[PDB]
């Protein structure tokens, strides 16, 4: 899925 | 896909770029000692910043959106996340030092040389840096690296942070729009709105004395094209903090409000390509700052 | 004396007051400025280094 | 280690480094100023002006708007300044006064130079001293009120064949004047500030004040990479 | 009588001077000395960099204790510090900032200050009330004072702006002899080790040689091709060197009446701002405008070394009575001992 | 220069009193100051230091925490806030001044003191064996004091001083580190020493030489005073 990102 | 190939070689190009920039700024810094004006004191921080910002963002970021998968463990999830937040906040604040120090020099000259020395820059730069760790702990606490699993049946993980409640998490990154973007970017806007103002009524003023409160004087042509080259340079440098840094707190203001439409539509490589900009801020900065400054520019030459 | 020409009268008088001195040759002043070297070459902290309990800086 | 009197001298050397670095504050915190002028040029006029327009060496300190200029008249020096004059390295600007009246004038003492062509040599020499490269020079044109009572009788063009002005003009003329001292500059980004006065003119002052302004907003442009 | 004749009288002596002089160049030193075996390098260390100053130090003096050293900037204060502990003894607020040079006593309880100002301000260290105070303003020169040298607690010797040097009685407040013979404005004074001598150069680059006592010009040193900015006593008193804004330094001997070396190197365009000999005459040290101090070999002219830890101009330069070590001082306030 | 002590007196003990001394004639602010004591038929005793800018306060054991010192540097006026006051306590106290730099004389002027009565240890030694010596004038006389610690210390200043308490005034320093004169000590004194053995020599004895002679330490806090030999005429 791999569904985001790191805020930074 | 194309996009993984014009990933690796804008990210190597600009980690490369960030990396040697940088280095020549501190090495310039470091051994011009004669060079550590209170502004080079600044770009020595905000290099320093820009450096670890590359260093502890940009292999971390694609890396884990090439492969899909955190393949570090979660002390280092803490310690990169930690390290990135900090770098963002460090970078932002000296940006905004700079603008009020540049704010001092050019529209208070004289009142701000009973403060503005290099004790000053010190004092400032390690509250900035104090208070971005102190307000970056959230990040090495909730950066939990929570697991799942792929198409395949293998296990997998991702370094994400997740504040305890769905309004922390939006409380949090209002908090960091605000105290990272809008309260910089609006600081930034006065300050070198105030400087530009300043500056276009000198032009005016010379202008009507030209004709035949503000002097006569004998500018050059040279220094009517540096008072309009420094304006150019201020509005590139809005204009540019605006560029690199509202997409990003943008895009986590939408993650923040609307979490699932959020991801969705920019998970994998928009939002690379947004931190591949925010990241590109720490390329810009060394040139805006070192490389364009011709003292800067003849340190370098007077220097390895 | 109290006239226009005393400032060329005073320096002819010093003039040839300095000409009058008496000279060493050059051979015997160096020979001298020798002689005042060697015999205060061991009382020079500087023409030789000095150990760091003689030298009040080495602390 | 140290015994209870080096600590009591250490701690003397330490009372006298905050008493060293609050006159560090205080001698930092003033705008140091040349003040140079020919003979004649009016220093002690125009120097008591501006002490009735304010609230071998004579420094006139002077407050204004919470900054304190600190006025160096180096007097009747009877020395070769280039021996000095660095001294003054640090000074955020020469004042430089030249009479407009001196264009009549020769040196009636010595020969028959003009005694306006002894102050363009003067400053001349003044702004090609490598020290000067840092600061700025501001010209007081004093006297103007002597020159629009000479131009009726002695003729500029007599004393200078390349002005091209008008022979009835004050301004022209003064103009002119100021053009013939700020080409001495080869130092191009130097800003020379000039100033048209009369002892009757209290605003002096206001002018220094924001000439000086004017040199530190260079000076910071310089110093934080505006170019 | 008339110029053309007191004029070409002095023609005729300054030739039979000349005359006299080329007579007595039997060898120069450089031929002596062939034969003298080199001091190899003099690599010396900075063993104390005292920090305090905040403008230009402009001069400084030891004590004769060899340890005491006071120092002048244009911050408008004398520190004297205990180069042994790092530690300021006395910090002067003074009335005039344009400092130019710097007396210490040689019994230690007094300094001296002088500038554009044209007075020399004799400070007393040693007061019951536990201050400074000025002792004496000698407010008799019409020109900067560019150096002020205690002949002993009564008697001080200025040079200034004005082309003059004058003897002081410090109790009295008044010259007892002005010493006028220069024409150039007269930079820098050593006095001779038996203090009945002093020499002095000025821009004129002329040395003049004075008896203190007498007040007369004995002798008269011209080899420099511009004006004498230091000038130093090698320690036995026979000779001095003198250096200029030739970048040069030349050793004169008092009775060879004659240059007998030059410290000069096609590298070294900048003028020599201070000299000072080694305790044994065998290094002389030169400031200079770049921002090196360099060693010579006084008795063969070889750069034996250079003081390099300055970032800009060596104002001034001294060496300890006891030779244990160099003082440095320069226009980046850093006060820097070396041995 | 002076110094006038006042606010001595009669208390009853467990009383507090603030005494003073106000200076005047010199820079009281550069210099630092010491209080010492003297009982009715005893040494001295230093009681507190505060050096210049009121840092490195100092107290001996007899007096820490039960008294605080402290100096208006405005008002150019010390003051020794003593508190649970004791019978121990009663004492001639005196302002001493001190200045500490390379070749300064501390300890050199002293109040005329204030009386205070009372109704009622690695600290070095200092011992003054003979306690009285019978003098007659233009003889020599060679006063011996020794310490428990020798006082040579390893930058090779022997913190040594000599006073003398001429009969009914205050003392007046005679030597500083062993042996430098004070201003205007006459040059018939003289000191030396092996740095734990002193040796004070009065040659030539004047009318003026008798009274007690104290040994004083200056390398540790608590400052040390031997008991003192009396010269009697």
């Amino acid at each position: 899925d791999y569904m985001g990102w790191m805020d930074f | 896909e194309w996009q993984p190939a014009v990933q690796i070689l804008l990210y190597s190009l600009i980690f490369l770029l960030s990396v040697l920039g940088n280095t020549l700024v501190i090495t310039v810094l470091i051994r011009n000692k004669r060079m550590r004006t209170v502004t080079n004191i600044f770009l020595l921080s905000l290099a320093v910043s820009d450096l670890m910002l590359c260093l502890f963002c940009m292999p971390f970021n694609l890396i884990p959106n090439l492969l899909k998968d955190f393949i570090f463990g979660s002390a280092v999830c803490k310690t990169t996340t930690y390290f990135m937040g900090t770098s963002v906040s460090v970078s932002t604040f000296n940006l905004v030092a700079i603008s009020l120090e540049r704010y001092g020099a050019i529209c208070k000259p004289l009142q701000s040389r009973v403060w503005q020395t290099k004790s000053h820059a010190l004092k400032v730069i390690a509250a900035t840096w104090c208070l971005s760790f102190t307000i970056m702990t959230p990040y090495p606490i909730y950066s939990n690296l929570v697991p799942f699993t792929k198409n395949n049946n293998q296990t997998a993980n991702m370094c994400r942070f997740l504040l305890p409640n769905d309004v922390m998490q939006q409380s949090w990154h209002t908090f960091l729009l605000l105290i990272l973007f809008l309260i910089p970017g609006i600081v930034m806007m006065v300050a070198y709105g105030l400087i530009s103002l300043e500056l276009y009524q000198g032009i005016k003023f010379e202008a009507s004395q030209k004709k035949s409160n503000r002097i006569r004087s004998n500018s050059s042509a040279a220094n009517l094209m540096a008072k309009k080259r420094v304006i150019r340079m201020l509005i590139v440098i809005v204009v540019l903090f605006f560029l690199c840094w509202m997409p990003i707190f943008s895009a986590n203001a939408w993650r923040a409000y609307d979490t699932a439409s959020a991801e969705r539509r920019l998970s994998g490589t928009p939002i690379s390509f947004i931190l591949l900009l925010s990241y590109t801020s720490s390329c810009v900065n060394p040139i805006i700052y070192c490389f364009m400054n011709k003292r800067f520019r003849l340190g370098f030459m007077a220097t390895f | 004396n109290t006239a226009s020409i005393a400032q060329a009268r005073k320096l002819v008088e010093q003039l040839k007051m300095e000409a009058n001195i008496d000279r060493i040759k050059v051979s015997k002043a160096a020979a001298d400025l020798m002689a005042y070297c060697e015999a205060h070459a061991k009382e020079d902290p500087l023409l030789t280094p000095v150990p760091a309990s003689e030298n009040p800086f080495r602390e | 280690t140290l015994s209870a009197e080096d600590k009591a001298a250490v701690e003397r050397s330490k009372m006298i480094d905050r008493n060293l670095r609050e006159d560090g504050e205080k001698a930092r915190r003033e705008l140091k100023l040349l003040l140079l002028g020919t003979g004649e040029s009016g220093k002690s006029t125009f120097i008591k002006q501006m002490r009735i327009i304010h609230g071998g060496i004579i420094e006139y300190p002077f407050d204004l708007q919470s900054v304190i200029f600190r006025m160096v008249d180096v007097g009747a020096q009877r020395s070769e300044r280039r021996k000095w004059i660095h001294c003054f390295e640090n000074v955020t600007s020469i004042m430089f006064l030249v009479a407009l009246s001196e264009y009549d004038q020769v040196l009636v003492e010595s020969d028959n130079e003009n005694r306006m062509e002894e102050s363009k040599a003067l400053f001349r020499t003044i702004i090609t001293y490598p020290w000067f490269q840092n600061s700025s020079v501001i010209l007081f044109l004093n006297k103007k009120d002597l020159l629009e009572e000479k131009i009726m009788y002695s003729h500029l063009v007599d004393y200078f064949p390349e002005y091209d002005g008008p022979q009835r003009d004050a301004q022209a003329a003064r103009e002119f004047i100021l053009k013939m001292f700020v080409d001495l500059n080869p130092d191009s980004d130097k800003i020379i500030y000039s100033h048209f006065t009369c002892s009757t003119d209290t605003e002096n002052i206001r002018f220094v004040f924001a000439a000086v302004k004017d040199t530190i907003l260079q000076l910071n442009l310089k110093e934080y990479n505006l170019v | 009588s008339e110029l053309d004749q007191l004029r070409q009288e002095a023609e005729q002596l300054k030739n039979q001077i000349r005359d006299a002089r080329k007579a007595c160049a039997d060898a120069t030193l450089s031929q002596i000395t062939n034969n003298i075996d080199p001091v190899g390098r003099i690599q010396m260390r900075t063993r104390r960099t005292l920090r305090g100053h905040l403008a230009k130090i402009y001069a400084m003096h030891w004590g004769t204790d060899s340890r005491l050293l006071v120092s002048a900037s244009q911050d408008g204060k004398l520190i004297i510090w205990d180069s042994y502990t790092t530690n300021k003894v006395h910090a002067i607020p003074l009335r005039s900032s344009w400092v130019m040079t710097c007396a210490y006593a040689p019994s230690g309880n007094y300094v001296a200050c002088g500038g554009l100002d044209n007075i020399c301000s004799i400070y007393n260290l040693k007061t019951r009330e536990g201050n400074v105070r000025v002792s004496r303003e000698l407010a008799g020169h019409t020109g900067y004072l560019s150096c002020c040298r205690f002949l002993d607690d009564n008697q001080i010797v200025t040079s200034s702006g004005d082309t003059t040097c004058a003897l002081w009685d410090i109790e009295t407040g008044q010259q007892t002899t002005t010493f006028t013979g220069h024409t150039g404005d007269v930079m820098s004074l050593s006095l001779a080790p038996d203090t009945r001598l002093f020499v002095s150069g000025a821009c004129d680059a002329s040395a003049k040689l004075w008896d203190v006592r007498e007040g007369m010009c004995r002798q008269t040193f011209t080899g420099h091709e511009s004006d004498i900015n230091a000038i130093c006593f090698f320690p036995n008193g026979n000779a001095f060197a003198t250096g200029s804004d030739d970048a040069t330094c030349r050793l004169f001997d008092l009775r060879a009446d004659q240059e007998l070396m030059t410290y000069s190197h096609d590298n070294i365009i900048c003028g020599i701002t201070s000299v000072s000999f080694s305790k044994s005459g065998r290094l002389l040290l030169a400031g200079y405008d770049d921002f090196n101090c360099n060693v010579w070999d006084a008795l063969k002219a070889d750069r034996a070394g250079v003081l390099a830890g300055h970032d800009n101009r060596v104002s001034c330069l001294g060496v300890t009575d006891d030779g244990m070590a160099v003082a440095t001082g320069s226009w980046d306030s850093f006060l820097k001992i070396w041995n | 220069v002076q110094l006038v002590e006042s606010g001595g007196g009669l208390v009853q003990p467990g009383g507090s009193r603030k005494l003073s001394c106000s200076a005047s004639g010199f820079a009281f602010s550069s210099f630092g100051m010491h209080w010492v004591r003297q009982a009715p038929e005893k040494g001295l005793e230093w009681v507190a230091y505060i050096s210049s800018g009121s840092g490195t306060i100092y107290y001996a054991d007899t007096v820490k925490g039960r008294f605080t010192i402290s100096r208006d540097d405005p008002k150019n006026t010390l003051f020794l806030q003593m508190t649970s006051l004791r019978s121990e306590d009663t004492a001639m106290y005196y302002c001493v001044r001190s200045i500490y730099y390379y070749g300064s004389s501390p300890f050199d002027f002293w109040g005329q003191g204030t009386t205070l009565t009372v109704s009622a240890s690695a600290d070095i030694v200092m011992t003054q064996a003979t306690s009285s010596v019978p003098v007659t004038p233009g003889e020599s006389v060679s006063i011996s004091c020794r310490s428990s610690k020798s006082l040579l210390h390893s930058n090779g200043n022997t913190y040594l001083y000599w006073f003398l308490q001429r009969p009914g005034q205050s003392p007046q320093l005679l030597i500083y580190r062993m042996s430098n004169l004070a201003s205007g000590v006459p040059d018939r004194f003289s000191g030396s020493g092996s740095g734990t053995a002193f040796t004070l020599t009065i040659s030539r004895l004047e009318a003026e030489d008798v009274g007690v002679y104290y040994c004083m330490q200056h390398l540790e806090y608590p400052l040390t005073f031997g008991a003192g030999t009396k010269l009697e005429l």
